[PDB]
């Protein structure tokens, strides 16, 4: 599976969470923004590798990267 | 699910990638799993064992073709008239006219012409009969033998060398700078004084009479007297026939430094004390680093005493960056490696050093393309490794304001300068090449840019080449150079004066107005390529697309459509590019040095020195006007000797142009198409039978650049090699 | 010309490095 | 559309186009080329684009010069 | 020096091609002016005119006459983009200025051009040629 | 394919045998290995 | 494609006998043939108003005009 | 896994053997309006009056199934469930997994998946060498 | 009409009027003094 790791640059602007497909991201409470909110990536089993994630986020360089592993059938998106 | 043992992240996808995915990373030993630096060390080693057994076997292999299937008899008794017989054909698929088409030189089988040379490398070092061949091949089949058992027993734990083995450099380089590099080459000159120079002087020296015969009637205590001139008494007269003895002169070390006469190479004698200098010169810089006793250098200690003001820190810990990188290390020896097989290639065109290889033509260019793509392949290879060490072993806290810090810490600027003289270069070599081909082409071939090649004909000029009027060092008599006023030492200048003037010989070939735009677009590929390789190389580390790229590794796909679109962001996908561009430059090359000297054989050199500076030129003298015997391998009225090499260029184009079909369509389209085809198979009678136990997928990004750069590759070398050796043969033999 | 009985006896010594070049593989697998 | 342009080409060279002689005979202008070289690739790269490319890169320094540089630019 | 090539003046194989050079212009006498020309250059045994690109003056026409002008004349060109882009990037839109021309500034700036060496020189000894390395952005290193 | 040289029967059987035996067998042993467990 | 693959391979393995020649194994277009056959035959019975053929690629007589060929049968 | 299919012709795109022999994915809504929606397997179907049970093959198709159910209709369908149901039988329940959907925050949920740093923190590799992991999960 | 000023101002009109004037004055000095290969 790929692991999706969020950093603390995030500005909880909720972009990487509602352009994933699969929904593998989810906001969280966090204390360390403005919006008080962080992206967590709770079921990254689920995580194909589109990288939407990462194309949505605002903040120079990047508050949430995708680190494309270990494929499955989850992970590879596979009908068959 | 078992296949890629080394890797459990691969034993677990139900898809075909794990099956390419392992065949690709079952050499990164790098990246296995359950791996210390110890067992990849031991693991390198024996494949490098495994690997001296596999390069013994190929020349055991060539050894006893040439003697089971080959016309080595046949073959030194008039080289010039005989073609050398590789090794037979035997497929069942050839008709009548196919056998009788490809029973050549002399033989009733069908048989292959060898165009290796090595009839005139075996015939030079002295072997005169299939048995000495076979002796050969067995001795080397023993040897490979040997060196599969050594590989098999340092896998033995008891066997298995430790850590600080591997890491010992200065005694590595002792024992390869001296033991290797100068006993190896002293050894063979033992073999040209005893063998390979009495043989070509006539009489026989095998292992029996190798100790009853003396290779000089003086003994070895000249040799400890001092009294040395008695080995260059008398050298081998200029009317010596090869293999026997007439004016032989039963000197085994002189210094004529020209050609002999008659096989137009170079004299044994010359090369037996060449190899005498350079192992005594090896040999003494074998006892440079320390070792086990207390005399010797310390490497640490030189590089880190390295450093001035405009570097800072200079060399410092380079040792231990050198030392526990093992891609720095095949980097360099990659570099180096390819720097001497560019050499190689340079100078057994222009020095040939084999008997009768000179006027054997379709060998010569075969050598020559053969190792100037090697040579091309491994400087690519060095600079991927360079990359890689960018990547994987790079420290940047302990290599801080050294030498390796401050190339990255200026990485755009020397980037920029190799993207300006790139552009700069190739704007003005097309700029010519369109301008000379468009003027030509309106009639008027007056109006050419040709330009003088001023600065190489100097420098032949300074060599001794007399033609171009310049009177500077040896093209000057009355210069300090040619006289050398002190000692007169100049031994070798007769004789290389009298072969650097005559116009047979490839030594220093007549430059002109078209050898300086080829030698400018050949600039240009060569900058182009360092430019791609060298900014894979140093923007391994992470540009502003992507400031973590040593996360990601070095052959990650892209990363998204995100930030624009990063598409062959990865330092591989430099390789890739630079990949192509290395072909083409080599391509150049070899089409340049492939022209030239059918100029030079032919003797009709106003061919290419009144066409060669336009590219139509290029197109139909050289391109459609040597393929004619090409494609005419087989007609329609029947075959002749020349119909697997039109076979071969049309099998290299076909290959080419799948290679096209995989760079230029991509993933997705593949992958929704066998989505297609896995519905069809799953939903159709009496195939639902057979399933697949790895899931068809497309092949992946980086996977399929890789295919489609092979098939690129592939096909290119295929033609081209169909193409020069088709080319030659037609008209040379 | 060569033997006929030299290509054999080339044959049954290269058994030997196929012997050596399968047991270094198996070896190396490890 | 270049195979098919190809084919029309030969076929035409080879089968249709010449010249007829007052005695009735036709000459075609590639001498039926393509009953027996038109089914191997190397006739095609023989007998159809080497052996009338001899128009277009012979052509310099004429009228049809103009052809061999589109050709070259082309390529 | 320079055996190899002989004069056109004296050389037969260019006498063969320049008794048959043709017209590039309307003018029927362009190649007889055009043989004239190139009779003073050196050519080699195709009789073709070479051109010697050491920086000996004896054939400083060759290269560096022409090499003397572009330089002057893309200096020109040079200079001339570098001040009208240095100029527009205070004019609190410079982007928009890229796409629609400020035409009288950039009449001005082109004609400015003439003494472009002397504005080198005054930039670079003023430190307005260059920029420092650490107030230029850059890559990660 | 007459043979001149000696051994003559030897390509006889080893072209068939590298042409054949050895893919069919050295695929079929890789086919079992890659699919194992 | 692999019928010109198979041809060339036996060309340049001196088996002309094995190609897909018209002088060896021959795939002859039979429904093309067929269908020239009913428009050269067509002026006559299944267009009885036309006096020619409908066009000289079916079949029919060279037309040779200037000493060129304008159009011949197509075989 | 209660509810009625929707009035769908049937379709080549679908479930493959795949849905049969590991998992396949069920989607569940609740519409009172009889409308038309896109399959994401490809056509056009019937949302039937009440819950619908819709079967498909990927988590992907699923999604985009419910997305085009929150975006595409005017009386916005969001009690939407998503689960994964596997020919052994037991039926998982994945997309709303919490009770609110995944841009709301819950303050229930756990920040998994969130590194310390930020990306020039990140370790470099040549610390970890020979480690069995890599420059992210250090 | 400030329209036509800022649309005769534009990058393509006036690159393509400099290419053609550039190439105006060079296909000029070829009319006048044809075959220049050097000085
Ligand atoms: C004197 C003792 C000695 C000798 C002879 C060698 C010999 C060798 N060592 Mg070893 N080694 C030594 C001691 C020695 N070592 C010591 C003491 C250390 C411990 C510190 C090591 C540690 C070490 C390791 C760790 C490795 C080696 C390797 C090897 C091989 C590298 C050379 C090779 O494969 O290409 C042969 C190269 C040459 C013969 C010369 C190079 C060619 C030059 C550039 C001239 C070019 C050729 C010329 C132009 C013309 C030739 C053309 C002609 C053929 C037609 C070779 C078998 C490697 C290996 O293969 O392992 C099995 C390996 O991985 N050794
Ligand atoms: C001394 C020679 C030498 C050595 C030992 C290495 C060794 C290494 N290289 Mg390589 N390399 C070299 C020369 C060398 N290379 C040259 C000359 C090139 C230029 C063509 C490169 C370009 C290069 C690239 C770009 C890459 C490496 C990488 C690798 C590593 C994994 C090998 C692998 O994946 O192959 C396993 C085998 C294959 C993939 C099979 C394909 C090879 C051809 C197509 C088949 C030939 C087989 C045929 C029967 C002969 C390994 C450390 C890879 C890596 O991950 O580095 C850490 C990497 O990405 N190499
Ligand atoms: C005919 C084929 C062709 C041509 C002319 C170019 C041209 C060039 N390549 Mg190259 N390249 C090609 C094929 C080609 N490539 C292929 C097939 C690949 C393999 C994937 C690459 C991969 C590639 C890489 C990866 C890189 C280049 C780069 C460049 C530049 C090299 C600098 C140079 O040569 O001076 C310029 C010479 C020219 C002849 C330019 C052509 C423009 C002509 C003169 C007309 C322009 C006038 C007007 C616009 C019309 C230049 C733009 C390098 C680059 O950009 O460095 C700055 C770079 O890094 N190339
Ligand atoms: C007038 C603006 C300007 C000037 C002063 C520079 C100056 C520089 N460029 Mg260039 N460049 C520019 C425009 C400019 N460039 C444009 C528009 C392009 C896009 C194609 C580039 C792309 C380019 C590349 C790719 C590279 C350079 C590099 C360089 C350096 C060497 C000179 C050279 O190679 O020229 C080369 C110039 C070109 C290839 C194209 C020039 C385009 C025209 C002729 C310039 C004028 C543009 C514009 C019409 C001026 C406006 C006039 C005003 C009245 C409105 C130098 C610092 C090189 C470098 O890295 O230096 C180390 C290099 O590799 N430049
Ligand atoms: C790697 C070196 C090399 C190469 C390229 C070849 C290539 C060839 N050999 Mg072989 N051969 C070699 C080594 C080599 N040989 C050695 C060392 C021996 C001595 C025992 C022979 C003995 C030999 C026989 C007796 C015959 C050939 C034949 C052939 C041809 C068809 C292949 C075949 O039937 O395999 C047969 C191969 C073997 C019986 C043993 C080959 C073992 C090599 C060393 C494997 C190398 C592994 C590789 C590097 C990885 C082909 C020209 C046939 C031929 O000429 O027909 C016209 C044939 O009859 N070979
Ligand atoms: C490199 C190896 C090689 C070799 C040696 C052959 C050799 C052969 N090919 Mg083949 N071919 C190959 C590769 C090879 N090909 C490849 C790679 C291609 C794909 C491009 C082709 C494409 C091709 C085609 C399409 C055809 C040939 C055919 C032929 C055969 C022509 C004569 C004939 O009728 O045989 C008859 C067949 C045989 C001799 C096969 C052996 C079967 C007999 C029964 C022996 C088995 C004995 C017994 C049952 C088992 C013994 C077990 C043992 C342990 C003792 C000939 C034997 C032709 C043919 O007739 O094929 C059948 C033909 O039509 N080949
Ligand atoms: C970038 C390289 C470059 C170089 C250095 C030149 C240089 C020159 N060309 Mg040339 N040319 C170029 C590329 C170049 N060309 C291209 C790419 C083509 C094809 C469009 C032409 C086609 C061309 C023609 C057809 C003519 C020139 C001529 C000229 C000469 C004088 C031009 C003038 O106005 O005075 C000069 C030697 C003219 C001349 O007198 O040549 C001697 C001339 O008649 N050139
Ligand atoms: C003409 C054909 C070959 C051209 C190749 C093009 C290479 C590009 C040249 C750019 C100049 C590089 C600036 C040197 C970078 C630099 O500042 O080096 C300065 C260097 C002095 O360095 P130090 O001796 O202080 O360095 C201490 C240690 O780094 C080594 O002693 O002297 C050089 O110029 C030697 C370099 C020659 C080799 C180049
Ligand atoms: C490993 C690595 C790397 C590297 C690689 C490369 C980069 C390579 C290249 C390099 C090269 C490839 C080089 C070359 C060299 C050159 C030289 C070295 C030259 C010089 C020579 C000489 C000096 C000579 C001279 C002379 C003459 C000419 C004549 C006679 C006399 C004399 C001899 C004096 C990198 C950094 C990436 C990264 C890290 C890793
Ligand atoms: C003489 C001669 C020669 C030689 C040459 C040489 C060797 C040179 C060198 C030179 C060099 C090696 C140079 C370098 C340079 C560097 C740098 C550093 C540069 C500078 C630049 C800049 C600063 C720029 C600026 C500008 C201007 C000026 C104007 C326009 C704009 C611009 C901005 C672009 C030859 C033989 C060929 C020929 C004859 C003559
Ligand atoms: C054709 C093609 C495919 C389809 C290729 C597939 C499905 C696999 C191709 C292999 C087939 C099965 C033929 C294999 C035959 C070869 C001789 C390979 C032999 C196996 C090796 C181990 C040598 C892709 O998946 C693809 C992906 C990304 C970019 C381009 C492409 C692409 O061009
Ligand atoms: S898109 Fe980026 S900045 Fe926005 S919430 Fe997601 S991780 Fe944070
Ligand atoms: S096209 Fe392919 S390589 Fe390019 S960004 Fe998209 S997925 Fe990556």
């Amino acid at each position: 599976s790929h692991s999706v790791k969020i950093y603390d640059t995030c500005i909880g602007c909720t972009q990487c969470v509602r352009a994933c497909p699969l929904d593998v991201l989810e906001m969280v409470p966090w204390d360390g923004c403005k919006a008080a909110q962080i992206a967590s990536s709770p079921r990254t089993e689920d995580c194909v590798g589109c990288k939407r994630c990462e194309t949505a986020c605002p903040t120079d360089f990047l508050s949430i990267r995708v680190y494309l592993g270990a494929e499955t059938t989850r992970s590879m998106g596979l009908a068959y | 699910t078992k296949f890629p043992k080394f890797s459990q992240d691969l034993a677990q996808d139900p898809t075909t990638r794990r099956i390419w995915y392992g065949i690709a990373t079952a050499h990164d030993f790098e990246t296995h799993d359950g791996m210390t630096e110890e067992n990849l060390y031991q693991k390198i080693f024996a494949s490098h064992f495994g690997h001296i057994a596999i390069i013994f076997l190929w020349t055991s292999g060539t050894l006893f073709h040439v003697a089971w299937q080959g016309n080595f008899e046949q073959w030194i008794k008039d080289p010039l008239n005989i073609r050398p017989i590789a090794h037979a054909i035997w497929d069942p698929h050839f008709g009548e006219g196919a056998v009788n088409a490809f029973t050549q030189a002399g033989a009733s089988n069908p048989v292959n012409i060898a165009y290796s040379g090595v009839y005139h490398w075996f015939y030079t070092i002295g072997m005169t009969t299939n048995q000495e061949l076979y002796s050969g091949a067995v001795f080397l089949l023993v040897l490979a033998s040997l060196f599969l058992f050594a590989g098999w027993l340092h896998l033995q734990p008891k066997f298995r060398p430790s850590l600080a083995w591997f890491k010992n450099a200065e005694s590595r380089l002792n024992h390869h700078l001296a033991g290797l590099f100068g006993v190896s080459s002293l050894a063979w000159a033992g073999h040209l004084v005893h063998v390979a120079i009495p043989e070509a002087r006539g009489q026989h020296v095998g292992w029996d009479n190798f100790l009853s015969t003396p290779p000089h009637p003086a003994g070895l205590m000249p040799f400890f007297t001092g009294n040395w001139g008695v080995y260059a008494a008398d050298p081998d007269t200029a009317g010596h026939i090869f293999g026997t003895s007439e004016g032989a002169g039963t000197a085994i070390l002189t210094f004529l430094g020209g050609f002999h006469p008659q096989t137009e190479s170079l004299w044994l004698t010359d090369i037996a004390h060449h190899h005498l200098a350079i192992a005594v010169i090896f040999i003494i810089a074998g006892h440079m680093y320390r070792t086990n006793w207390g005399i010797g250098h310390s490497i640490k200690e030189i590089l880190n005493a390295h450093k001035g003001p405009l570097t800072g820190a200079g060399h410092t810990n380079l040792y231990d960056t050198i030392n526990n990188s093992l891609h720095f290390q095949l980097g360099l020896a990659l570099a180096s490696l390819g720097v001497i097989t560019s050499l190689v290639a340079q100078h057994m065109y222009s020095l040939p050093s084999y008997a009768f290889i000179a006027q054997d033509h379709t060998t010569q260019a075969a050598l020559y393309t053969h190792h100037q793509y090697i040579a091309g392949f491994l400087m690519v290879g060095a600079f991927a490794h360079g990359a890689i060490f960018f990547v994987r072993d790079y420290d940047p806290v302990a290599n801080k304001d050294n030498v390796l810090a401050r190339m990255l810490e200026h990485k755009e600027a020397l980037i920029s300068h190799l993207s300006w003289v790139s552009l700069f270069l190739g704007f003005h070599t097309l700029g010519l090449y369109v301008h000379n081909d468009v003027v030509v082409a309106f009639g008027t071939p007056e109006k050419q840019i040709l330009i003088e090649p001023v600065f190489a004909q100097w420098i032949q000029a300074t060599s001794g080449k007399a033609l171009y009027g310049f009177d500077v060092l040896l093209s000057n008599p009355d210069s300090i150079a040619s006289t050398a006023w002190p000692n007169y030492g100049n031994v070798w200048l007769p004789g290389w004066l009298d072969a650097i003037n005559s116009g047979t010989n490839s030594l220093f070939l007549t430059i002109g107005p078209g050898d300086f735009l080829v030698h400018h677009a050949i600039a240009l590929g060569l900058h182009t390529t360092a430019l791609i390789l060298i900014k894979g190389a140093l923007d391994a580390r992470g540009s502003k697309l992507m400031p973590d790229k040593k996360d990601f590794g070095y052959s990650f796909p892209c990363d998204g459509p995100g930030r624009g679109g990063t598409c062959d962001i990865s330092a591989w996908d430099a390789f890739y590019l630079a990949m192509f561009w290395m072909l083409n430059t080599l391509g150049w090359l070899t089409f340049y040095w492939h022209w030239k000297h059918l100029g030079v054989w032919s003797g009709n050199v106003a061919q290419f020195n009144e066409n060669s500076t336009y590219l139509m030129g290029w197109f139909r003298d050289y391109l459609w006007a040597n393929s004619a015997q090409l494609i005419n391998g087989y007609n329609p009225y029947g075959v002749n000797n020349l119909s697997v090499w039109a076979w071969m260029f049309l099998f290299g184009h076909l290959v080419w142009a799948t290679g096209f079909m995989f760079l230029i369509s991509w993933r997705g389209y593949w992958q929704e198409l066998i989505e297609t085809i896995v519905w069809a198979h799953e939903r159709t009678p009496l195939a639902n039978l057979v399933r697949w136990k790895d899931k068809p997928v497309a092949l992946s990004i980086v996977q399929a650049r890789l295919v489609g750069l092979a098939h690129f590759t592939v096909g290119y070398v295929l033609t081209y090699a169909a193409f020069l050796i088709a080319s030659t043969a037609g008209k040379f033999g | 010309a060569l033997s006929d009985t030299q290509i054999l006896a080339a044959l049954v010594v290269a058994l030997l490095p196929a012997f050596l070049a399968f047991r270094l593989s198996t070896e190396l697998y490890k | 559309l270049s195979i098919v342009i190809f084919h029309f080409s030969w076929k035409m060279q080879s089968d249709v186009w010449g010249t007829v002689s007052p005695d009735g005979s036709v000459t075609h202008v590639t001498l039926g080329n393509f009953a027996q070289s038109a089914i191997t690739i190397n006739g095609w790269l023989r007998d159809f684009l080497w052996a009338q490319a001899a128009n277009v890169i012979n052509s310099y320094g004429s009228a049809l010069s103009a052809y061999g540089i589109m050709f070259l630019a082309g390529h | 020096d320079f055996a190899n090539l002989t004069p056109c003046s004296e050389n037969p194989a260019y006498l063969a091609k320049s008794k048959n050079f043709l017209n590039t212009t309307n003018d029927p006498n362009s190649g007889k002016i055009r043989a004239e020309r190139y009779a003073s250059a050196l050519c080699g045994p195709e009789g073709y005119p070479h051109l010697i690109v050491d920086g000996r003056f004896t054939h400083a026409g060759d290269f560096l006459i022409p090499s003397i002008l572009f330089l002057y004349i893309a200096g020109w060109i040079g200079w001339v983009g570098r001040s009208y882009l240095i100029e527009i990037r205070e004019s609190k839109n410079p982007e928009m200025q890229e796409v629609v021309i400020n035409v009288p500034l950039a009449i001005k700036k082109m004609l400015g051009g003439f003494l472009w060496p002397l504005a080198a020189v005054g930039e670079y000894t003023s430190g307005k040629l260059v920029m420092k390395d650490s107030e230029i952005p850059t890559s990660p290193r | 394919m007459d043979g001149s040289y000696a051994a003559s029967y030897l390509p006889w059987i080893l072209i068939p045998m590298v042409g054949w035996l050895f893919p069919a067998v050295t695929m079929g042993l890789l086919f079992i290995h890659i699919e194992s467990e | 494609f692999g019928l010109y693959i198979h041809n060339d391979t036996m060309r340049a393995l001196g088996r002309p006998q094995d190609m897909f020649s018209d002088t060896a194994i021959q795939l002859q277009p039979i429904f093309a043939q067929w269908v020239q056959h009913l428009h050269t035959l067509a002026p006559g019975a299944t267009a009885p108003n036309a006096l020619a053929t409908a066009s000289y690629a079916f079949g029919g007589e060279t037309i040779a005009v200037a000493g060129k060929v304008a159009m011949m049968p197509i075989t | 896994l209660s509810g009625q299919p929707p009035k769908f012709g049937g379709s080549t795109g679908g479930l493959l053997s795949k849905a049969n022999r590991e998992e396949k994915y069920a989607i569940t809504w609740t519409s009172a309006s009889e409308q038309v929606f896109e399959m994401p397997t490809g056509g056009a179907a019937i949302m039937n009056e009440g819950e619908n049970l819709l079967y498909l093959a990927r988590k992907e198709q699923c999604l985009a199934l419910g997305t085009q159910l929150r975006t595409k209709f005017k009386p916005k369908i969001q009690d939407y469930k998503i689960y994964r149901v596997y020919p052994s039988g037991e039926v998982q329940y994945l997309h709303p997994a919490d009770g609110v959907f995944p841009e709301k925050v819950n303050e229930g949920r756990e920040a998994q998946g969130t590194k310390t740093r930020r990306i020039g923190q990140n370790p470099e590799p040549v610390t970890i060498k020979f480690s069995g992991k890599a420059p992210y999960e250090v | 009409m400030d329209g036509l000023k800022s649309f005769l101002s534009t990058a393509p009109v006036m690159i393509m009027a400099l290419l053609t004037f550039t190439a105006g004055i060079l296909i000029e000095f070829n009319r006048f003094y044809p075959d220049l290969l050097f000085h």
